[PDB]
């Protein structure tokens, strides 16, 4: 069960802390070397810290006395307590499992790789409090109904912060499951958009709800896309 | 001894002109692993040795087959290697009664980090890091520094193979040389007034032992008068002068 | 605050050869064996193709290898195919037990067939007019390269009032996905007789006609 899980992260003051929780699989942090790497989305890689098996704490430039590394050797779990925390910490948080020799995968010679992966974790670190999200259903086109190709919308609009992920009618939709990454607006607030390409026979027969959840707002919005009705 | 070293820490001492019962320790019975090499294990309080250099460390209970002349494994590469025609004996057993204790003894370590071979006898202590290829640390333990030295953990709660074994090495060689260390050697009492053969210190004869009159010198073993007719010999433990006709 | 020295972005053609350097310091790569590289899927972790710098993985795919040279490492890179876009980084051990990551190599797949976006221009929601506010939702997808220019016409006259021009995603079958959005009000909604999203992307524009509700 090869397996890394970055969760935990939200809604952090620059002034605050937060502490992740790498849960290890497929392995024991016990005897393994271990590491963490923070990203913005897309943005350049930038490494924070190696704990080693046995624990034996080092760190980077910039996190040196900020971050705070612990695990726990049953438990199997790398933590990532975080004080003086910069308004540069928007990154996606990925553990990763050092190579050395008691890593399985190297004899003689070196090591030196990460190959068990995991998500990331959102820690937003920011001044702007808590929004909840304004989702606005988006009417399908007639031309488009007409044409078969059924494109219906509900944008996810005016939230704070990362992330929405979109799922469908109590996530039974699968296909065409395509939600688009979200334009840094002028006004500070995120807006993304989600169309399936669903067929145009289940309009108004199959319920039209598209399931969004706001985490860091606590505000998950039931709301329902309807045709052009009079 | 209440104290020892690590097989990669092993002391090297030296017992020189005295007498050692070896074949003692068969009745007291403190073994597992008694075995000697190349040589039979009766006869050494029988015959001995120079050069009766002695040794003693701690193994975990599991690498003692690698404890073999020419045999290699964690002990023999890359701890302490005994050669080809190692001539010694080497006889093992626990230590974990004493020589470990609760949570582990993290005192006694191995080294296993090195590049080549060892040597015959060979002390292989170092501060040496290791390297795989060709381009080594900057001080700080990382991905090919190997500090050699991983700590054995002896709890009094582990497996069979993982445990403290106390273990000597007997180092052993054959120069020339004056006779140091033997076995004690059987003084078996005298018979007076009796034809009966001896064997005194080296010398024998086979007649009868009576007194004397005459005295000697103070370093003084036997007496011959005319002819090698060795016959006044005093004897060797009441020091008193005996006379052999 | 600490990378490697990459540039940004090579071009390569399917079936031959490429190099991607890391230029790093004389603490990182030129004294130690370990200029390890990465695939990173952008909105993913990275994944591992390159480690230990003259040899290859386990039954992975051989189109990635990497040589270092000194100072200026390299990744020899042979027989491209559609499945090399996305983020790379190189991975140096950056001394006294520290690590560094590189700086980004946009790997632009030339050859492939450009795809024609599916143009539909939403109208905003029923839910969104009452409260006071609108939104054109302008959303392409199926395009390749990441190349676009935001130009919008609302009734034969330009919009600049907030002109928000985006900058490439990946989609999950190598091609790219974007949103754009113009918010506008209602008291000008029905002003307007039609609306037309008209973006540019590698020359050619397609534009959808919608219009404020009858009803």
């Amino acid at each position: 069960e090869v397996q890394l899980v970055e969760s935990g992260g939200g809604l952090v003051q620059p002034g605050g802390s937060l502490r992740l929780s790498c849960a290890a699989s497929g392995f024991t942090v016990s005897s393994n070397y271990m590491s963490w790497v923070r990203q913005a989305p897309g943005k350049g890689l930038e490494w924070v810290s190696a704990i080693y098996s046995g624990d034996s704490t080092y760190y980077a430039d910039s996190v040196k006395g900020r971050f705070t590394i612990s695990r726990h050797n049953p438990k199997n779990t790398l933590y990532l307590q975080m004080n003086s925390l910069r308004a540069e910490d928007t990154a996606v948080y990925y553990c990763a499992r050092l190579v050395g020799a008691l890593t399985n995968i190297v004899v003689s010679g070196d090591g030196g790789a990460f190959d068990i992966w995991g998500q990331g974790t959102m820690v937003t670190v920011s001044s702007a409090s808590t929004k909840g999200p304004s989702v606005f259903p988006l009417a399908p086109s007639s031309k488009s109904t007409s044409g078969g190709t059924a494109a219906l919308g509900c944008l996810v609009k005016d939230y704070f912060p990362e992330p929405v992920t979109v799922s469908w009618n109590s996530g039974a939709l699968t296909s065409g499951v395509h939600t688009f990454p979200a334009v840094l607006q002028s006004s500070g607030l995120y807006s993304l958009s989600s169309v399936v390409t669903v067929p145009s026979s289940s309009l108004g027969t199959q319920t039209y709800i598209c399931n969004v959840n706001h985490k860091p707002s606590n505000t998950k919005v039931d709301k329902r896309v309807e045709p052009k009705s009079c | 001894a209440t104290r020892f070293a690590s097989v990669y820490a092993w002391n090297r001492k030296r017992i020189s002109n005295c007498v050692a019962d070896y074949s003692v320790l068969y009745n007291s019975a403190s073994f597992s692993t008694f075995k000697c090499y190349g040589v039979s294990p009766t006869k050494l309080n029988d015959l001995c040795f120079t050069n009766v250099y002695a040794d003693s460390f701690v193994i975990r209970g599991d690498e003692v087959r690698q404890i073999a002349p020419g045999q290699t494994g964690k002990i023999a590469d890359y701890n302490y290697k005994l050669p080809d025609d190692f001539t010694g004996c080497v006889i093992a057993w626990n230590s974990n009664n004493l020589d470990s204790k609760v949570g582990g003894n993290y005192n006694y370590l191995y080294r296993l980090f090195r590049k080549s071979n060892l040597k015959p006898f060979e002390r292989d202590i170092s501060t040496e890091i290791y390297q795989a290829g060709s381009t080594p640390c900057n001080g700080v333990e990382g991905f090919n520094c190997y500090f050699p030295l991983q700590s054995y953990g002896f709890q009094p709660t582990n497996g069979v193979g993982y445990q403290p074994y106390r273990v000597v090495v007997l180092s052993f060689e054959l120069l020339h040389a004056p006779a140091t260390v033997c076995g004690p050697k059987k003084s078996t009492n005298l018979v007076k007034n009796k034809c009966v053969n001896f064997n005194f210190n080296g010398l024998t004869g086979t007649g009868v032992l009576t007194e004397s009159n005459k005295k000697f010198l103070p370093f003084q073993q036997f007496g011959r008068d005319i002819a090698d007719t060795t016959d006044a010999v005093r004897d060797p433990q009441t020091l008193e002068i005996l006379d052999i006709t | 605050s600490y990378e490697l020295t990459q540039p940004a972005s090579v071009s390569g053609s399917p079936g031959q050869s490429i190099t991607i350097s890391c230029t790093g310091t004389s603490s990182d790569v030129g004294s130690y064996n370990l200029v390890s590289w990465y695939q990173q899927h952008p909105g993913k972790a990275p994944k591992l193709m390159i480690y230990e710098v003259s040899k290859r993985p386990s039954g992975v795919s051989n189109r990635f290898s990497g040589s270092k040279s000194g100072n200026t490492a390299s990744l020899t890179i042979s027989g491209l195919q559609a499945e090399d876009e996305v983020d790379y980084y190189c991975c140096s051990y950056a001394g006294s037990s520290t690590w560094v990551f590189g700086g980004g190599t946009k790997l632009t797949v030339l050859s492939q067939p450009k795809a024609a976006p599916s143009v539909t221009l939403f109208p905003p929601s029923s839910e969104e007019l009452q409260a006071n506010k609108a939104t054109l939702v302008c959303l392409i997808s199926d395009f390749y390269p990441g190349a676009v220019t935001v130009a919008w016409k609302a009734d034969s006259s330009p919009v600049k009032a907030g002109v928000e021009t985006t900058t490439p995603s990946k989609q999950s079958n190598n091609k790219y996905a974007a949103s754009s959005y113009l918010s506008l009000t209602p008291e000008q909604w029905k002003s307007h007789r039609s609306y037309s999203c008209q973006v540019t992307h590698e020359g050619s524009t397609v534009e959808k006609t919608v219009a404020p509700t009858e009803c």
